[PDB]
Protein backbone atom coordinates (compact mmCIF):
# COMPACT_ATOMS: atom_id res chain seq x y z
CA UNK A 1 0.00 0.00 0.00
CA UNK A 2 2.96 2.39 0.25
CA UNK A 3 6.37 2.38 -0.97
CA UNK A 4 6.80 -0.95 -0.61
CA UNK A 5 9.55 -1.38 -3.16
CA UNK A 6 12.90 -3.10 -2.12
CA UNK B 1 26.41 6.72 2.00
CA UNK B 2 23.33 7.54 0.17
CA UNK B 3 22.96 10.71 0.70
CA UNK B 4 20.22 13.38 1.40
CA UNK B 5 21.03 17.08 1.31
CA UNK B 6 17.35 19.94 1.81
CA UNK B 7 18.18 23.22 1.49
CA UNK B 8 15.58 26.63 1.54
CA UNK B 9 14.89 27.19 5.08
CA UNK B 10 15.30 30.27 7.09
CA UNK B 11 13.60 33.01 9.32
CA UNK B 12 9.81 34.10 7.97
CA UNK B 13 6.79 35.82 9.14
CA UNK B 14 3.15 34.94 9.10
CA UNK B 15 1.78 34.93 5.53
CA UNK B 16 4.70 34.21 3.67
CA UNK B 17 5.96 31.49 1.08
CA UNK B 18 9.09 29.39 0.83
CA UNK B 19 10.18 26.68 -1.22
CA UNK B 20 12.41 23.76 0.23
CA UNK B 21 14.92 21.81 -2.15
CA UNK B 22 16.08 18.12 -1.77
CA UNK B 23 18.83 16.79 -3.75
CA UNK B 24 19.43 12.63 -3.34
CA UNK B 25 22.28 10.72 -4.06
CA UNK B 26 23.01 6.21 -4.06
CA UNK B 27 19.95 5.37 -5.23
CA UNK B 28 17.69 5.32 -8.01
CA UNK B 29 16.17 7.78 -6.76
CA UNK B 30 13.16 7.79 -9.97
CA UNK B 31 12.31 4.43 -8.35
CA UNK B 32 10.68 5.65 -5.05
CA UNK B 33 8.32 7.35 -3.79
CA UNK B 34 9.54 10.40 -1.65
CA UNK B 35 8.35 12.36 1.67
CA UNK B 36 8.96 15.53 3.48
CA UNK B 37 8.67 15.51 7.22
CA UNK B 38 8.81 17.86 10.05
CA UNK B 39 9.96 17.91 13.75
CA UNK B 40 8.58 20.98 15.05
CA UNK B 41 10.09 22.19 18.22
CA UNK B 42 8.03 20.05 20.30
CA UNK B 43 10.81 17.56 19.45
CA UNK B 44 7.83 15.37 17.58
CA UNK B 45 7.53 14.33 14.06
CA UNK B 46 5.30 14.65 11.65
CA UNK B 47 4.66 13.46 7.81
CA UNK B 48 3.82 16.29 5.63
CA UNK B 49 3.41 15.32 1.96
CA UNK B 50 4.60 12.51 -0.44
CA UNK B 51 4.88 12.34 -4.04
CA UNK B 52 4.66 8.66 -6.30
CA UNK B 53 6.30 8.04 -9.09
CA UNK B 54 6.20 9.29 -12.97
CA UNK B 55 4.47 5.75 -13.62
CA UNK B 56 1.52 6.85 -11.04
CA UNK B 57 1.15 10.37 -12.91
CA UNK B 58 3.23 11.92 -9.62
CA UNK B 59 0.16 11.50 -7.50
CA UNK B 60 0.49 13.39 -4.14
CA UNK B 61 -1.14 13.28 -0.80
CA UNK B 62 -0.59 15.91 2.01
CA UNK B 63 -1.11 15.94 5.83
CA UNK B 64 -4.46 17.50 6.74
CA UNK B 65 -2.41 20.04 8.31
CA UNK B 66 -0.89 21.71 4.97
CA UNK B 67 -3.50 20.42 2.56
CA UNK B 68 -4.40 23.58 0.22
CA UNK B 69 -1.23 25.33 1.62
CA UNK B 70 2.11 23.33 0.14
CA UNK B 71 2.52 21.55 -3.03
CA UNK B 72 5.38 18.58 -2.95
CA UNK B 73 7.15 17.84 -6.49
CA UNK B 74 9.72 16.00 -7.79
CA UNK B 75 12.33 16.26 -10.52
CA UNK B 76 13.91 13.03 -11.39
CA UNK B 77 16.43 14.11 -13.98
CA UNK B 78 17.34 16.34 -11.17
CA UNK B 79 16.90 13.24 -8.28
CA UNK B 80 15.55 16.19 -6.61
CA UNK B 81 12.19 16.83 -4.46
CA UNK B 82 10.54 20.39 -3.62
CA UNK B 83 8.30 21.79 -1.08
CA UNK B 84 6.44 24.71 -1.83
CA UNK B 85 4.94 26.24 1.14
CA UNK B 86 2.12 29.06 0.87
CA UNK B 87 0.49 31.08 3.52
CA UNK B 88 3.10 30.05 6.18
CA UNK B 89 1.90 30.28 10.27
CA UNK B 90 3.38 30.20 13.40
CA UNK B 91 2.65 26.07 13.49
CA UNK B 92 4.76 25.34 10.79
CA UNK B 93 8.14 25.90 12.36
CA UNK B 94 10.21 22.94 12.67
CA UNK B 95 12.75 20.98 10.89
CA UNK B 96 12.05 19.81 7.32
CA UNK B 97 13.69 16.40 6.34
CA UNK B 98 13.12 14.39 2.80
CA UNK B 99 13.36 10.77 3.47
CA UNK B 100 12.22 7.50 1.70
CA UNK B 101 13.28 4.24 1.02
CA UNK B 102 11.32 1.24 2.42
CA UNK B 103 9.83 3.29 3.75
CA UNK B 104 11.99 5.99 5.81
CA UNK B 105 15.62 4.22 5.29
CA UNK B 106 17.15 7.73 4.41
CA UNK B 107 17.20 10.71 5.89
CA UNK B 108 18.05 14.29 5.18
CA UNK B 109 20.38 16.59 7.62
CA UNK B 110 17.19 18.92 7.37
CA UNK B 111 16.88 22.32 6.72
CA UNK B 112 15.13 24.64 9.68
CA UNK B 113 12.24 26.72 8.83
CA UNK B 114 11.48 29.78 11.72
CA UNK B 115 7.85 31.46 11.18
CA UNK B 116 7.76 34.02 13.59
CA UNK B 117 -5.15 8.87 14.68
CA UNK B 118 -3.14 8.52 17.25
CA UNK B 119 -0.03 6.41 17.51
CA UNK B 120 1.40 5.78 21.25
CA UNK B 121 4.62 4.64 21.86
CA UNK B 122 6.25 4.84 25.26
CA UNK B 123 7.81 8.23 26.49
CA UNK B 124 11.11 6.41 27.98
CA UNK B 125 12.52 3.28 28.81
CA UNK B 126 15.61 2.17 30.44
CA UNK B 127 18.12 -0.38 29.77
CA UNK B 128 21.70 -1.23 29.70
CA UNK B 129 24.28 -2.57 27.63
CA UNK B 130 23.78 -6.40 26.61
CA UNK B 131 20.06 -6.52 27.73
CA UNK B 132 17.35 -6.76 25.73
CA UNK B 133 14.70 -4.02 25.22
CA UNK B 134 11.48 -3.54 23.45
CA UNK B 135 9.80 -0.71 22.06
CA UNK B 136 5.81 -0.81 21.03
CA UNK B 137 3.74 1.16 19.09
CA UNK B 138 -0.08 1.60 19.70
CA UNK B 139 -2.50 2.78 17.12
CA UNK B 140 -5.76 4.33 18.22
CA UNK B 141 -7.84 3.21 15.40
CA UNK B 142 -7.19 -0.87 16.22
CA UNK B 143 -5.13 -3.65 16.25
CA UNK B 144 -1.66 -3.00 13.79
CA UNK B 145 -1.51 -4.87 11.18
CA UNK B 146 1.02 -5.49 8.39
CA UNK B 147 -1.20 -3.52 6.28
CA UNK B 148 0.12 -0.44 8.47
CA UNK B 149 3.61 -1.22 7.28
CA UNK B 150 4.92 -0.01 10.69
CA UNK B 151 8.17 1.67 10.32
CA UNK B 152 10.84 2.70 12.80
CA UNK B 153 13.61 5.21 12.74
CA UNK B 154 16.37 6.33 15.27
CA UNK B 155 16.98 9.92 16.11
CA UNK B 156 20.63 10.42 17.32
CA UNK B 157 22.47 13.85 18.55
CA UNK B 158 22.08 16.07 16.73
CA UNK B 159 18.22 15.40 14.12
CA UNK B 160 20.48 12.74 13.08
CA UNK B 161 17.89 9.72 11.76
CA UNK B 162 18.26 6.61 10.22
CA UNK B 163 15.16 4.68 9.03
CA UNK B 164 15.85 1.26 11.32
CA UNK B 165 13.05 -1.28 9.33
CA UNK B 166 10.06 -0.59 7.43
CA UNK B 167 7.34 -2.92 6.37
CA UNK B 168 6.79 -4.23 9.82
CA UNK B 169 10.10 -6.27 9.87
CA UNK B 170 12.31 -5.45 7.09
CA UNK B 171 15.90 -4.15 8.39
CA UNK B 172 17.02 -1.16 6.01
CA UNK B 173 20.70 -2.55 4.63
CA UNK B 174 23.25 -1.92 6.78
CA UNK B 175 21.37 -1.41 9.60
CA UNK B 176 22.64 -3.85 12.52
CA UNK B 177 21.01 -7.57 13.31
CA UNK B 178 20.75 -6.38 17.10
CA UNK B 179 17.53 -4.43 15.49
CA UNK B 180 14.30 -6.81 14.76
CA UNK B 181 10.76 -5.26 14.18
CA UNK B 182 7.33 -7.50 15.03
CA UNK B 183 3.86 -7.72 16.11
CA UNK B 184 3.18 -8.33 19.18
CA UNK B 185 -0.24 -8.08 21.16
CA UNK B 186 -1.46 -6.03 18.09
CA UNK B 187 1.24 -3.16 18.41
CA UNK B 188 3.92 -3.28 16.27
CA UNK B 189 7.26 -3.25 17.88
CA UNK B 190 10.69 -2.95 17.99
CA UNK B 191 13.33 -5.63 19.79
CA UNK B 192 17.03 -4.60 20.74
CA UNK B 193 18.39 -7.95 21.20
CA UNK B 194 21.83 -6.94 23.19
CA UNK B 195 21.51 -2.94 23.95
CA UNK B 196 24.52 -0.98 22.98
CA UNK B 197 25.69 2.00 24.74
CA UNK B 198 25.75 3.94 21.25
CA UNK B 199 21.43 2.92 21.28
CA UNK B 200 20.65 5.62 23.92
CA UNK B 201 18.10 7.44 21.16
CA UNK B 202 15.01 8.55 20.35
CA UNK B 203 12.87 6.05 18.43
CA UNK B 204 9.73 6.64 16.26
CA UNK B 205 7.30 4.30 14.43
CA UNK B 206 5.13 5.39 11.96
CA UNK B 207 2.14 3.86 10.80
CA UNK B 208 0.67 3.80 7.40
CA UNK B 209 -3.39 4.21 6.79
CA UNK B 210 -4.10 4.27 3.52
CA UNK B 211 -3.22 7.11 2.08
CA UNK B 212 -1.26 9.03 4.86
CA UNK B 213 1.19 8.09 7.72
CA UNK B 214 1.27 8.85 11.35
CA UNK B 215 4.42 8.92 13.18
CA UNK B 216 4.14 8.04 17.00
CA UNK B 217 5.28 10.47 20.02
CA UNK B 218 8.83 8.72 20.06
CA UNK B 219 10.66 6.71 23.12
CA UNK B 220 13.60 8.18 24.28
CA UNK B 221 15.66 5.14 25.18
CA UNK B 222 18.54 5.70 27.95
CA UNK B 223 21.50 3.04 27.91
CA UNK B 224 23.06 3.11 31.42
CA UNK B 225 26.16 1.65 32.36
C1 LIG C 1 5.57 -2.84 -3.23
C2 LIG C 1 4.40 -2.44 -4.15
N1 LIG C 1 4.28 -0.95 -4.21
C3 LIG C 1 5.31 -0.15 -4.59
C4 LIG C 1 5.04 1.35 -4.64
O1 LIG C 1 6.43 -0.56 -4.89
C5 LIG C 1 3.08 -3.13 -3.67
O2 LIG C 1 2.06 -2.90 -4.64
C6 LIG C 1 3.22 -4.67 -3.49
O3 LIG C 1 3.33 -5.26 -4.80
C7 LIG C 1 4.47 -5.09 -2.63
C8 LIG C 1 4.86 -6.56 -2.92
O4 LIG C 1 6.29 -6.46 -2.98
C9 LIG C 1 6.65 -5.18 -3.31
O5 LIG C 1 7.77 -4.84 -3.73
N2 LIG C 1 5.65 -4.33 -3.06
Amino acid sequence: APDTRP
Amino acid sequence: QVQLQESGGGLVQPGGSMKLSCVASGFTFSNYWMNWVRQSPEKGLEWVAEIRLKSNNYATHYAESVKGRFTISRDDSKSSVYLQMNNLRAEDTGIYYCTGVGQFAYWGQGTTVTVSIVVTQESALTTSPGETVTLTCRSSTGAVTTSNYANWVQEKPDHLFTGLIGGTNNRAPGVPARFSGSLIGDKAALTITGAQTEDEAIYFCALWYSNHWVFGGGTKLTVLG
